[PDB]
DNA sequence: CTTTAAAGCAAACGGTCCACTTGTGTTTGG
DNA sequence: CCAAACACAAGTGGACCGTAAGCTCCTATTGCTTTAAAG
RNA sequence: AGCAAUAGGAGCUU
């Protein structure tokens, strides 16, 4: 599903003057790095499953999402 | 008005399982809670064994009421129903 | 191994069900066999 | 994830339905809730109902 | 401008029982 | 004695309730998010 | 002189 689309064509208290508006964003690449850990202090570093397993944490990656919003308005990102 | 007159007592004259059980039991209650003894006690401490001497020698002072399904009852003494 | 799983539900459904349907009935003392409500179910116990 | 993603993007029409109105340029990166994914991978993993 | 408290909000097959449908019978009245 | 309309009788479809006993451990969750008010 | 609940899962003996 890789299109969301908002939409208001006219007649909000205006003076008859109507556009056509699109708002839109496109999903673009997914990114998959390494484990990593952030700590409270906001560093990061390498984790691995034994400092996972002592810790309690869980052993995950993040996904990036690449979004690329974009308008047309007729009238009648990282 | 319920109870039945010793001549037209219809049950059985032996003492059944059960009221042999539960009759042994109240009287080890009883002697457990000090009450008086009516045979010779002789070596035995133990209140149950106690009662099965006075049970054997029809020493044993209590009344089965035995209830009928109508409501109706017979009273029988222990010394007097017979025990196997 | 299925069998044996699986019919002991079914065994022990029918043994409940049997043990409440006669778990009032009594041998009375004047021999008869009788429910709770007092209703003879057999006039001596075994017939015998 | 079909099913945590189309929240997400559930949750994305449900902000620009708002913020939008306020006719501003915003950077998204307020817009995507990344908890939800999280939370829901980790919620069926960690107790096995495979679900919302 | 930030924090706490309160209120509101989502998308397996069998059988006893109940009365509506289908059907049969009456017995007034000519 | 016979015509008839409504008094009176079943056959039939589709509702609910329940499914052995006892025991052990571990693991996770116990409402959450948004809006409004006060300092 | 005071050691939560509810669920799910895996097991024990028939």
């Amino acid at each position: 599903e890789p299109r969301l689309i908002l939409d208001q064509p006219a007649q909000h208290t205006n003076e008859k003057d109507n556009i056509n508006k699109r708002y839109e964003i496109r999903f673009g690449k997914i990114y998959l790095s390494r484990p990593t850990m952030t700590e409270a202090d906001g560093t990061t570093h390498a984790m691995f499953p034994q400092e996972a397993r002592l810790r309690n944490l869980t052993y995950s990656s993040p996904v990036y999402l690449d979004m690329e919003k974009s308008m047309f308005t007729s009238i009648d990102g990282n | 008005e319920l109870a039945i007159l010793k001549e037209e007592r219809t049950t059985t004259p032996y003492l059944t399982k059960y009221e042999r059980a539960r009759i042994l039991g109240t009287r080890a209650l009883q002697i457990s809670m000090n009450a008086p003894v009516l045979v010779d006690i002789e070596g035995e401490t133990d209140p149950l064994q106690i009662a099965m001497k006075e049970l054997s020698q029809r020493k044993i002072p209590l009344v089965i009421r035995r209830y009928l399904p109508d409501g109706s009852y017979e009273d029988w003494g222990c010394d007097e129903l017979i025990v196997d | 191994l299925i069998d044996t799983a699986v019919k002991t539900a079914e065994t022990g459904y029918i043994q409940r069900r049997l043990v409440k349907a006669l778990e009032d009935i009594m041998v009375h003392y004047d021999g008869t066999t009788r429910n709770s409500l007092g209703d003879i179910i057999q006039f001596l116990y075994g017939e015998d | 994830f079909r099913i945590l993603f189309r929240k997400l993007t559930r949750e994305i029409y449900r902000y620009m339905q708002r913020c939008i109105e306020t006719d501003r340029d915003f950077n998204l990166n307020l817009a995507v809730k990344s908890t939800t994914i999280t939370s829901g991978l980790k919620y069926s993993l960690a107790t096995g109902n495979w679900g919302e």
